[PDB]
């Protein structure tokens, strides 16, 4: 496994999704972050959880079965060597998932989040609030980064989980295999209700990179309409690949691989 | 601030490891270590699985070499949960043990005082009969149809028990049938 | 390849308000079809393509090097026959690689192209324009449209072409993977001259999902920020599940799976 | 800069501490690259398990030709970090490896200056139990089918330390069985 | 208003698909229709390539069968390394022909305007002797080691040539051997 | 300071996308052919391995 | 002349076997050199020691 610590390096190289607005998360660590159930945290979990509700349980279900579709050539064509859930649910949770639900945090609702704080410059918070003095950072950045470990990373194993659960609707359907059979099968192929509930630690770092740089894109734009539509494209390009830096570190360790 | 799936889905992965986390899980709490010596096998990797009667029971824990000869000193992960005989067993065993020891030629032509001893060996059979008796026998056979070597122990008939820190003999772990038909 | 056709008719499902720019999106060289290095044209290529080549580059390192340790692990758990790039670059080309790509670019570039056409209603063009009538179909969908879907179903192969020639460079350097046998074992694998031509074909269609989806939600926004990221939202949902039902239905008739 | 790219420090440490931790490790004290000489091996891989008494112990490197004698000269990644014997134990082998020199006529009441050599003798003996191991014995074996190579090593006694194109006494390296399947 | 790589990278992928399609392909061009009736084969699927001394010689162009005489035609469609022969290729084996026209007893006691016939015969056939000898030897061979069923097809030694319309005479492809193992 | 890892990273991926199909490649610049005839070789495929004494050495062109 | 036109380069006159390398087939081509001219390149003869004669097909027929 060389593979471990490469994958991490990846992540490092390269740090401006962070690194210009890095002193100010440190003076929110500095001063202690916040945590309660505030009018941010509902719209922090807006963005994270109730618009992800329809879109995990519809368009998750048919990208875990495109990927039961290879799932099923494979039954095609070996057949035998690696029936049922020998190399379907294996890479599955452990190493396809994963990224996809990246894209859902890290990709949308990162530029919701974007959006949001770029716009409350220009408008409804922070434009009157900085020149105030009531504290910008404690304000509204404090306790949306502990609101994105909350539900984020559960979230990253109920994408995984309902591609199991699509494993066995169509189980029947593209062959006529007992859901039973196949479930029981797959179980025991990769040891699959001691491993999946042990990796819920994956993407909790994860939820903590989408909210740095997501938040540095809002926070430091130039509150004017040309200023603020070019950070919202600059969000896509830190955040897409700077979130996948422990994935066999903890794949390795929680998901037992 | 959030909605009733989240904690429907969470109950769901919760249930999941109700059953199958006591079963398989943890590693010192369910498991002995045991050693025994092996001289030449093909095949056998740390964490390969260990059976007993067909049935596995756990896996290698570690291996290890003894220079003085030149041989592999394997450390076992056994099924420490299964106690077997347990202290309601423990009832049965304290008489069967017994009976064994009271009418063989050793002890019935032994002095008094020697014969005395018996209940002693009760003693001793007491704090160390979690897990397997006295006599196993230590064989490599195969786990599938190709190669990959998994070890199996089958049960023998002794007077003491076994447990962490106790080195089983060595019944089979050598011949090789490729260097059967070659040499 | 009933059931596949059965689970792929999403296509048609996620079109609401799409479907008014029918005559809109064909009279677009009506009023002279104009082409050029422009402005707005250009930077539209650069989030599209020059920022791309980055992405490519490293979202090919992040799959590629875990497919690289599953291709060991293949030799260790199944066996020799499937070792290495014989099972691996053969699902990685062909099936699996093709659904990122779409997501990197469907959904990363075609909710980009929104943001700013949202923009001229609210600012800069048509705000001012349609009130006098300046054609409307002139002024902000042929010079943008054009600009964001002339190289994308070639870049859209290229992503996976990197993975497999990247992937030689890292199978040499986890194990040592001959890269002639990995080539020549890579072409025999998929058939490549007869399926991964016509991967070519499932490609160019995603490129004329970016031209409905993502015209209509620009052309008719809100101009307010939250309308916008309303209108993003959309997009998001739009092009979900339009690809995945062409996931289906090509796989099993371009590729032939 | 301290500031706009502050983190410069952060993207520093950790790329190439990774870098290496996942490329080597090193083997340079834990490894050494010993060759042998092998004849007509059907089937041997780069990174295929070389093996001492069962337990692999290294991998193959890499294959030196020479076409006008017919010869393969194969070069082993093979780990030093192995098991060994201590201080009291290590006197103890080389107390029975003078009893093997002071055998002989020659050197069993020997002229002190004579002594002198033997202990040098000793001294070579010891650098071949565990680091870089010369007198030895090789034979290639299968784990799987009939490819799937496992190369095995029966230790013998030590001359000093191996030196790199200094062969390993070939028992075994023409493994073909065509003609015993024809004939 | 586009890079330069882009098309680069397409550039390189032409190259990939000029050396599978190029091979693979024609129907008609490089080879003729020919028949053959098979009475039992394991798994024979439309293009899957049919074999020569372990070499790929063709593919199935199609497959289909009659229960009426029970038996499976096969039409075939020839690859492009062989399209047949050379303007002077085609010249030698007419006259290599001749030879066995001239030599022939029922040609030597033939009427003499019937001997002078002997090379309107290889006229006629000019577009028939494409390609391989009249009587060709059918078997099914394998790709692995039992399955993979791998159709063989190998030219023997005829009278005239294999030309379309003809059928294949059936040597080995009826025996299904499975009920002589059972029985 | 963009055009400095083009040159690391973009130009030896250049290099690796020419020695795809042209590894070695064309005009055959770092090998040599060989020739000979066979009756019947069950499992000879092209690009099969070419070896001596157990090590690869070649394969079918 | 003879003698210094049969000495120079690796030689050319090798002769060959048909075998498998593992258990399936990929009939890996082995090379037993022998003693010729030239280095061994285009327009030189590989010798046919065994690659005809398969006893296993006159078996299975």
């Amino acid at each position: 496994m060389n593979t471990i610590a490469w994958l991490g390096r990846l992540v490092i190289e390269r740090i401006r999704g962070i690194g210009v607005a890095a002193l100010m998360l440190l003076q929110i660590i500095f001063s202690l972050p916040s945590a309660g159930g505030f009018g941010r945290f509902v719209y922090q979990m807006h963005r994270v959880g109730v618009m992800s509700l329809l879109i995990i349980t519809v368009s998750g279900l048919f990208i875990g079965l495109v990927l039961g579709l290879q799932g099923y050539s494979i039954l095609v064509n070996v057949g035998s060597e690696s029936m049922l859930g020998t190399m379907v649910s294996l890479t599955l949770l452990r190493e396809l998932a994963p990224v996809v639900a990246a894209l859902l945090f890290a990709g949308r609702a990162g530029s919701a989040l974007t959006a949001e704080i770029g716009s409350m410059k220009q408008s409804e918070q922070l434009a009157s609030m900085e020149m105030i003095g009531v504290d910008p950072l404690k304000q509204i950045v404090s306790p949306r980064l502990w609101a994105g470990i909350v539900s984020l990373p559960m979230l990253t194993v109920i994408f995984a989980a309902i591609g199991i659960v699509g494993g066995k609707l169509v189980g029947v359907d593209f062959l006529g295999v007992d859901e039973g059979s196949f479930w029981s099968g797959m179980q025991n192929n990769v040891q699959f209700g001691h491993d999946v509930v042990n990796g819920i630690i994956k993407s909790i770092v994860f939820a903590l990179l989408c909210t740095w740089i997501a938040v540095f894109q809002g926070y430091a734009c130039d509150p004017t309409p040309e200023g603020i539509a070019t950070a919202m494209t600059r969000t896509v390009v830190y955040s897409s690949l700077c979130v996948l830096g422990f994935d066999f570190v903890l794949t390795a360790v929680m998901f037992g691989g | 601030a959030v909605g009733i799936f989240v904690i429907i889905f969470g109950i769901a992965l919760f249930f999941l490891a109700m059953k199958v986390s006591g079963l398989v899980g943890t590693n010192l709490s369910d498991g002995y270590t045991m050693k025994a010596q092996f001289d030449n096998v093909n095949g056998l990797k740390p964490r390969a699985k260990v059976t007993m009667s067909g049935v596995t029971i756990g896996r290698v824990d570690s291996i290890t070499l003894d220079p003085v000869t030149r041989l592999a000193t394997v450390t076992f992960d056994l099924d420490g949960k299964l106690t077997s005989f347990n202290a309601e067993q423990l009832k049965e065993v304290q008489k069967n043990a017994l009976d064994e020891l009271r009418y063989s030629s050793d002890y019935t032509q032994a002095t008094p005082a020697q014969q005395k001893t018996m209940e002693q060996q009760l003693i001793s059979n007491m704090n160390s009969i979690t897990s397997i008796d006295e006599d196993a026998y230590i064989m490599v056979a195969t786990n599938g149809l190709l190669g990959e070597k998994y070890l199996k122990i089958v049960p023998g008939g002794g007077l003491n028990y076994l447990k962490r820190g106790d080195t089983i003999s060595n019944t089979q772990g050598t011949m090789d049938l490729e260097d059967l038909i070659s040499k």
